[PDB]
């Protein structure tokens, strides 16, 4: 559903 | 802050959003 | 938001998304009130009847967004939370009295065309603008209709939604529901005789109810989407946390921390 956000956040 | 509530893309450029006037008319 | 419209780009640059890290999901709206502080509804963070008690590390705030689902690279900013503050007299057991919370970001966010704070009301702005019949504006990525097995089609929006709604007289609000209402709430929506539609709905909680002051051209946050019964129902109104009534608490927290 949601686009992956960068893993630094997590 | 000192600049609160003034939108860069609207108030700061003297432009209105599509339904803004509806608010003002009610006041 | 029910019976609203798509927001324009930059229309509500104080709108914040509260985003759960795992599983990924939209929890609530919120609002940006300075470079380091975000305002939301307490029940977005703590609501024991639904087994909700989030800590700082469970959540992120996403600022500058338009799309509900995309990662809007180089447009949105994602920030971590340093601390959550819930009103010490928040009542989750009965009627969501004092449904307000503050969140402090780990680092200040840089403002942009898409990210900018809303003002909080002073006494004269509140008295001037919080009058029955005057319209305010609510924004969110919550449901497009009340959840119901009979609904057909898309229940969630692709982009931020906006609706403008009138404030309703206190006695009308009081008579519309059996839930105990307090002076820390106000209601808004169209009355049956107006025959019009529009409401907040589940998923819009925590988001702002804003009004524009004609006296200084600035937008003020008067309310926080709190609760209702169904969405867009005949003879019902949405309920909002009365931000000015709780301003002393906000000021205490920000000044202290
Ligand atoms: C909320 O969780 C915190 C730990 O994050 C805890 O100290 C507190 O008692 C919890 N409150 C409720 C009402 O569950």
């Amino acid at each position: 559903d949601f686009e992956e956000i960068p893993e630094e956040y997590l | 802050e000192a600049d609160c509530g003034l939108r860069p893309l609207f108030e700061k450029k003297s432009l209105e959003d599509k339904t803004e006037r509806e608010l003002l008319e009610s006041y | 938001i029910v019976e609203g419209s798509d927001a324009e780009i930059g229309m509500s640059p104080w709108q914040v998304m509260l985003f759960r890290k795992s599983p990924q999901e939209l929890l609530c709206g919120a609002s940006l009130i300075s470079d380091r502080w975000v305002l939301t509804a307490a029940h977005c963070l703590l609501y024991p009847p639904w087994d909700k008690n989030f800590t700082e590390n469970d959540l992120l705030v996403r600022i500058g967004k338009h799309s509900r689902t995309r990662y809007e690279r180089n447009i949105e900013k994602i920030s971590m939370l340093e601390k959550i503050y819930i009103h010490p007299r928040y009542n989750w057991r009965e009627n969501l009295d004092r449904d307000i919370a503050l969140m402090k970001l780990k680092k200040p966010v840089a403002f942009s065309d898409y990210i900018h704070p809303v003002c909080l009301p002073d006494r004269e702005t509140a008295a001037s603008l919080l009058q029955a019949g005057y319209k305010g504006r609510v924004t969110g990525w919550g449901n497009l209709k009340e959840t119901w097995t009979a609904n057909v089609g898309k229940g969630q929006p692709s982009v931020l939604q906006v609706v403008n709604l009138p404030i309703v007289e206190r006695p009308v609000c009081k008579d519309s529901t059996r839930i105990r209402i307090t002076d820390n709430m106000f209601c808004a929506g169209y009355k049956p005789d107006e025959g019009k539609r529009g409401d907040a709905c589940e998923g819009d909680s925590g988001g702002p109810f804003v009004m524009k002051s004609p006296f200084n051209n600035r937008w003020y946050q008067m309310g926080i989407v709190s609760w209702g019964e169904g969405c867009d129902r005949d003879g019902k109104y949405g309920f909002y946390t009365h931000v000015f009534r709780l301003k002393k608490w906000i000021q205490k927290v920000i000044d202290q921390f």
